[PDB]
């Protein structure tokens, strides 16, 4: 997570996808219906 | 780049929501208790107690991967080639060869 | 116009916004679901709860937008639509839920419009906007003379090849104004739409109504009611509750302005 | 602001001095600006509440009865204090709550 290669696929057309983003769901704020989460930002964008 | 998919939340009041494991690339679901969500016109539902909410999300490749991506290759050997200019008997001839 | 058809069976929706311009959160006709910045030319693709180009009569009109007003869709001029960051953004085009704009660098992004009652509505979200450097020079505007390098942009095409968002029947919509209290009892006024009601008054008559119905020996504080008659679908937003643990579907709106290889 | 030259109350109007006499003008033409357009949260008499973006100057103004713009600019360092241990530019959808001080609408 947070590093180049965090999400991977063998080919551009593959449906076989590996991902490690450490996605964790958080409790919604009181009085709201939103779904908060904590996830490592794409390592691809960081790499660029 | 990946996109995170987050389907609408399921709000179940006066009861407990449940979910099952999926085989998606990176997926999780959690049920939160003691939730009392509101909508623009008032409280989401009649019950103000023993309420739960089910949240779930998964990671998948974005549509942009058709254009913006980086390819990881293994290298082994290389084929050499050259463009050579030869002056032969006064004539400058350019020939391409491996 | 053909592209717009997918919006005939759908509607705009209200959603929560962390800052409605007053420094306080509220529910608003203007809401941001996603900010997409895959393009390397700095163009932003913004997804909002508003539908641009679609009128409340489901006709196509590029000068109008439609928004949700309480329980009903309502129209407003597209001319009042704006996008801003640190400074006003230039909109390159709009279609349905998606807006293309070229914004000045900033740490926040907001969208808004003027409604049919001449009331300004806006929604502000945190967003780091600072486009990547192309080439080996950091420039602030396009030059008249220079080199051409590879870039990625969003096209103005609405073909939306294999890009889609799910839409489905919306959740029951709570409304405290339905349960008017008269003669010491609750009227649960129907107001033209089927309403679900439940009361902590021994309400064995709880259920759906299509007409006004008085609940005897019961007070408004003991009742809850919501509109159930929703013939039109809504985007499967993370801010909008599901009717069930399973999803309705019923549509798939295409996503306009695909990413493409440009110089 | 909110007062007419006839001493009646009208939240849509402001009154200002013009030579030797008070005169009316639309409150809608009232603005505040710093580094960028500032949002006015409320007004009364000589006092204006507003939420401005960071900048080193602050200015105010309004449109006259003759459609003449009037403005006044003063130096002012506007840079709000950090609440908590993070520096943010807008309030989040989700987060923690900490004590702070504001101006009420009373």
């Amino acid at each position: 997570p947070g590093q180049f290669g965090d999400i991977q696929s063998r080919t551009p057309e593959s449906k076989d996808v590996y991902a490690n983003t450490q996605l964790v769901l958080q409790r919604p704020a009181a009085g709201t219906v939103h779904v908060p989460y904590s996830q490592a930002p794409s390592g691809f964008k960081y790499w660029l | 780049e990946y996109k995170t998919v987050i389907p609408s939340p399921y709000v179940k009041c006066c009861g407990t929501a449940e979910c099952k494991d999926k085989n998606l690339p990176d997926y999780s679901c959690k049920v939160f208790t003691g939730v009392y969500p509101f909508m623009w016109g008032g409280a989401y539902c009649f019950c103000d107690a023993e309420n739960t909410q089910l949240s779930e999300a998964h990671v998948e490749k974005s549509e942009s991967c058709k254009t913006e991506f980086a390819s990881a290759y293994r290298a082994h050997t290389a084929s050499a080639s050259a463009k050579l200019r030869v002056l032969y008997q006064g004539n400058n001839i350019t020939v391409t060869a491996y | 116009k053909d592209n717009f058809n997918v919006y005939k069976a759908t509607r705009p929706y209200l959603a929560h916004c962390p800052d409605c311009g007053e420094g306080h959160s509220c529910h608003s006709p203007v809401a941001l679901e996603r900010i997409r910045n895959e393009a390397t030319d700095g163009t932003l693709k913004i997804q909002v709860s508003l539908q641009i180009g679609i009128k409340t009569d489901d006709s196509h009109d590029w000068t109008k937008l439609r928004y949700m007003d309480n329980h009903m869709p309502a129209d407003a001029e597209r001319a009042g639509l704006f996008v801003r960051t640190s400074a006003p953004c230039t909109i390159t085009g709009t279609m349905g839920h998606f807006i293309l704009a070229r914004c000045p660098k900033g740490e926040t992004l907001t969208v808004g419009f003027t409604d049919s009652r001449k009331i300004s509505h806006s929604c502000t979200h945190p967003f780091h906007h600072d486009p990547p450097v192309i080439g080996r020079e950091k420039f602030h505007s396009r030059p008249q003379h220079g080199k051409e390098l590879p870039c990625s942009t969003y096209v103005q095409s609405t073909a939306a090849t294999t890009e889609e968002i799910e839409v489905h029947m919306p959740p029951d919509t709570p409304d405290r104004t339905l349960m008017s209290q008269q003669s010491g009892n609750v009227k649960i006024t129907v107001n033209g739409q089927t309403v679900r009601y439940k009361c902590n008054c021994g309400g064995s008559n709880e259920g759906l109504t299509t007409t006004d119905k008085v609940i005897n020996n019961c007070k408004v504080d003991q009742c809850h009611a919501a509109v159930t008659n929703h013939k039109k679908w809504q985007y499967n937003s993370p801010l909008v509750p599901r009717n069930a643990e399973l999803g309705d579907r019923k549509g798939k709106i295409h996503i306009p302005f695909p990413l493409a290889n440009v110089t």
